[PDB]
RNA sequence: CCGCCGUUAGUUGCCAGCGGUUCGGCCGGGCACUCUAACGGGACUGCCCGCGAAAGCGGGAGGAAGGAGGGGACGACGUCUGGUCAGCAUGGCCCUUACGGCCUGGGCGACACACGUGCUACAAUGCCCACUACAAAGCGAUGCCACCCGGCAACGGGGAGCUAAUCGCAAAAAGGUGGGCCCAGUUCGGAUUGGGGUCUGCAACCCGACCCCAUGAAGCCGGAAUCGCUAGUAAUCGCGGAUCAGCCAUGC
């Protein structure tokens, strides 16, 4: 039961089931699960074409997902990487655009904290 | 006509009216066994009427404000104690050895400047 | 019909102002509903014992504002006269109204 | 953010709209960087301050209505 | 302490049957201070035991608890720069208490999903003896009767 | 600077958001309990020295 | 401060006791009960018994209160040339159209690591949506802001009462009562990520909180080691105030 991007949820209530697809969180999911019929509770199990197919019609005709959605991301990332803005600056530098912590944390954005050497410490004792 | 006691525990309070009749009890509106469909201490608070096995002769009417569900419960117990130990202090003879009047203690103590829960202290370094 | 509220910092004297009124008022007229005490609202303050970076070591201080309330019945000329004239709050605050 | 509107400043306004009275010299000399970039600046040599000195930044399209003083580094030294 | 022998302080004289044993169990089961919740889990487990097995709750309770209740354990002593794994008989209260703990964490070990299931199951098979709690019982009894060379080498 | 700073705010400039409280019994902005118009050390020196009504060396 | 009782006192509370009702303390009435907040009494090994030469200890009761009842402020003589001249004063040395003063910008938030205190977590004693529950304390006039409305919301337009025990902040939350998930990098955890919105403020780039919807990392419960805590203490859960345009408050 491929919908968009070969994505088939298999046995799981239709809501969380279609939620398992990129471009669709709880909102866009349940939203679809009204605007194309389909009972939220009723599982993906005993599903039926018409309403499944039309759910898929609600996916694409309304909004986009996957490839273009991230292509959009990366291309506007290129918008940050066409002038050289702080956003793009530290997008290159491997750093977040939030100007918060560059001293300690932010290891979500540049691999594990790879030890310098310690450099030996001041009068700490 | 009126057989009254005062309840009060862990910062809460219960106006404990007790008249007589069928000894059935309901408090602050809603039926007693729905008001407190949580803690099992419920029926336990009704121990004094079960201390003489006269659970159903004296009609209680209680007004408990404050504390919590359980705190309410506490004050209720306190009062049901005090009320039968008025209109028959013959019941006092066999209720203090049972401990049906020692009020309470308990206070989330004044938070100590320097520590958390007036006791709970921050992790000590040394280093 | 009289609404006299007395706001005070010295509860000792502030209360002495509460019953006094009531005597001469129960005297220079008819009933004067007792001084009735009202929630001493307290403004909590606090700060550290010293100047240098000493996170612990602190002293609390707070404002004790005691509220008083006298109600008298249907007033009289003596009552109103003297008991709007004579006083010596020397600080304490006296605020009345017609409710 | 201006919820209804977009923040900008009139130094730039009076300036741009007066070189637009002809289309003259290839320099402007602005001190403001808090300002939002506008497309009527055309987008030549908007010479902006940084913290140490004025440093000219180019401007065309994709910097549409996002802030000026963002294409002026400031945070010198990298890692 | 040092200038004292401390205090014991009575446990909850049970709101169900009246047994302090039950409230001690309830407490050990209880987590984060919500005595009621976990107590309920226990009671569910109980009514399950007595919709399944014949003998009444407090009976299963006693046969399980008893089928742990370890007497001789090991503790420690001083030896210049070494240690003595001192086998020693345990005070009845300490025995019974830790035993209860072992019932609880025996419910922990399990691949069981719901709580009442774990607690019930344990109380059943431990009334029996088929459990890791009794395993660790007789284990600390190895410990005791296998450091028994330190018999009168107690502290 | 110091002296000039108290004067800076003492005369309200342009924007409402450029005022900052001032301990007129010590002279600073940090931790000036605006209720009293006093800093914290100025606060304690006043209350302690008995020159402050309504208070109380609280013991609650 | 907190636990028991009393006397003053009754715009908080109430059929507790009566009348009626828009049956909702809502309309009169009343001080009983809570409460409020004042002035005292009450606990001393005082009583009873066994031990010790006594100091004390064991057991029991009278009582709300046992043997210091729980807490708080309370901190000597002294050390340590501790900390502080960037709160203040301050002896001296020192620049004096510059080390003085204003302004606009920029940093105090930077990043190849390291560290203390911390929030959250890694999950079924759980996550999620629905119904009902009991809090205490502290706030609020050019502020508290219930109400309809526009907006899914952020919040915005008209709008009540309020110098407060009478008006609003405010929904306590966990509890309980139904239905979903079915053991999974999961409806877990949201770290981070993009296209858009709200609010304050001259101004939100550096560098604001908050809203949306799409993104959904590490995390499978932490080795050496090491911290807290002895009773309503720990653990868990929510709530306010300080200063503040706003808010980096997971802090106190």
């Amino acid at each position: 039961a491929r919908i968009a991007g070969v994505e088939i949820p298999r046995n799981k209530r239709v809501d969380v089931a279609l939620t398992y697809i990129y471009g669709i969180g709880k909102a866009r999911a349940k939203e679809a699960l009204e605007k194309t019929g389909i009972n939220p509770a009723t599982r993906v199990k005993d599903l039926t074409e018409a309403e499944v197919v039309r759910l898929r019609e609600y996916v694409e005709n309304t909004w986009k997902l996957e490839g273009e959605l991230r292509a959009e991301v990366a291309a506007n990332i290129k918008r940050l990487m066409d002038i050289g803005c702080y956003r793009g600056l530290r997008h290159r530098r491997g750093l977040p655009v939030r100007g918060q912590r560059t001293r300690t944390n932010a290891r979500t954005r540049k691999g594990p904290r790879k030890t310098v050497a310690g450099k030996k410490k001041a009068p700490r004792k | 006509e009126q057989y009254y006691g005062t309840g009060r525990r862990k910062e809460a309070v219960a106006r404990v009216f007790l008249r007589p009749g069928n000894g059935k009890v309901t408090v602050n509106g809603q039926d007693f066994n729905e008001y407190f469909q949580g803690l099992v201490r419920a029926v336990a608070a009704l121990e004094p009427l079960r201390a003489v096995d006269a659970l159903g002769r004296f009609d209680a009417y209680i007004t408990v404000r404050g504390g919590g569900k359980s705190g309410q419960i506490d004050a209720i117990k306190l009062g049901i104690a005090r009320a039968l130990v008025q209109y028959n202090p013959d019941y006092r003879a066999k209720l203090k050895p049972l401990g049906f009047l020692t009020r309470d203690a308990r206070v989330v103590e004044r938070k100590k400047y320097g520590k958390h829960k007036a006791r709970r202290a921050p992790q000590y370094s040394k280093r | 019909k009289i609404r006299i509220k007395l706001r005070g910092f010295d509860h000792k004297t502030l209360d002495a102002s509460a019953q006094k009124i009531v005597e001469a008022a129960r005297r220079s007229g008819a009933q004067v509903s007792g001084p009735i005490p009202l929630p001493t609202r307290v403004r909590r303050f606090t700060v550290i014992r010293g100047p240098f970076k000493h996170k612990d070591s602190r002293e609390h201080f707070e404002l004790r504002t005691h509220n008083r309330l006298v109600d008298i019945i249907n007033p009289n000329r003596k009552t109103i006269e003297q008991l709007m004239t004579l006083d010596l709050p020397t600080g304490v605050e006296i605020e009345i109204k017609t409710v | 953010s201006l919820k209804k509107g977009v923040f900008v400043d009139d130094h730039l306004l009076e300036k741009v709209l007066e070189l637009n009275a002809k289309g003259e010299k290839r320099l402007i000399k602005t001190w403001s960087r808090r300002s939002t970039i506008v497309p009527e600046m055309v987008g030549h040599t908007i010479a902006v301050y940084n913290g140490k000195q004025h440093v000219p930044v180019y401007i065309t399209e994709n910097m549409v209505g996002h802030k000026l003083g963002e294409f002026a580094p400031t945070r010198t030294y990298r890692g | 302490a040092r200038r004292r022998r401390a205090e014991v302080r009575q446990l909850q004289p049970d709101l169900v049957y009246g047994d302090v044993l039950v409230t001690a169990f309830i407490n050990k089961i209880m987590r984060d201070g919500k005595k009621n919740l976990a107590a309920r889990i226990f009671y569910d487990a109980c009514k399950i035991i007595q919709e399944k097995t014949g003998q009444e709750p407090l009976k299963v309770f006693k046969q399980a608890v008893e089928n742990v209740k370890p007497r001789m354990e090991v503790r420690s002593r001083r030896v210049g720069g070494a240690n003595y794994q001192v086998p020693m008989e345990v005070s009845p209260r300490r025995q019974q208490s830790l035993a209860l703990r072992w019932l609880v964490q025996a419910a922990n070990q399990r691949p069981e999903r719901r709580a009442a299931v774990r607690i019930a199951h344990e109380l059943m098979d431990a009334a029996e003896g088929k459990g890791g709690a009794v395993k660790k019982k007789e284990d600390v009894e190895r410990m005791a009767e296998a450091n028994r060379a330190y018999a009168h080498y107690r502290w | 600077a110091r002296k000039a700073l108290i004067e800076k705010a003492k005369r309200t400039p342009k924007f409402k958001v450029r005022a900052y409280t001032r301990c007129v019994r010590c002279g600073r902005a940090r931790s000036v309990y605006r209720f009293f118009g006093l800093c914290r050390i100025c606060l304690r020196e006043l209350a302690h020295k008995g020159q402050l009504p309504g208070v109380r060396k609280a013991s609650w």
